[PDB]
């Protein structure tokens, strides 16, 4: 119990393996959620806004 | 006479792939499962990390991010 060579091996697998999934899974619900819609403005005013991802 | 005589001196050669490379080849040539009785619990562990735990700490934090940036330009 004296090489750390095995957390870079951990961390190859992490980088290699569910690296791929998780850019796969991450991409799309945040652009879901990017309008939920669910908040109305509720104001007199016709500035008219779209998403936070305008700002 | 050596501890192995199938080819030259081990099973395929082990010298040639074993002192060649210890630290990081030897670690390298864990290319999956199936090897030793140790690769079941390790892919246990890789999916017991990823559990995207917290999972009630960062669904609230994206909510109220949401709720932050959603209300009002800031």
């Amino acid at each position: 119990p004296r090489h750390r060579a095995v957390n870079l091996f951990l961390q190859g697998y992490e980088k290699s393996w569910i690296e791929t999934e998780e850019h796969y899974f991450e991409d799309k619900l945040i652009e879901d959620l990017a309008k939920p819609g669910a908040e109305l403005p509720e104001e007199d005013e016709a500035m008219k806004r779209v998403d936070p991802l305008h700002q | 006479c050596p501890e192995e005589i199938r080819d030259q001196l081990l099973d395929f050669h082990e010298d040639l792939m074993t002192h060649c490379g210890i630290e990081l080849d030897e670690d390298g040539s864990l290319d999956g499962s199936n090897d030793l009785t140790i690769r079941g619990r390790l892919l246990d562990l890789v999916e017991k990390v990823t559990y995207l735990k917290k999972s009630s700490l960062q669904q609230l934090i994206s909510e109220t991010m949401v709720r932050w940036a959603q209300e009002s330009v800031i």
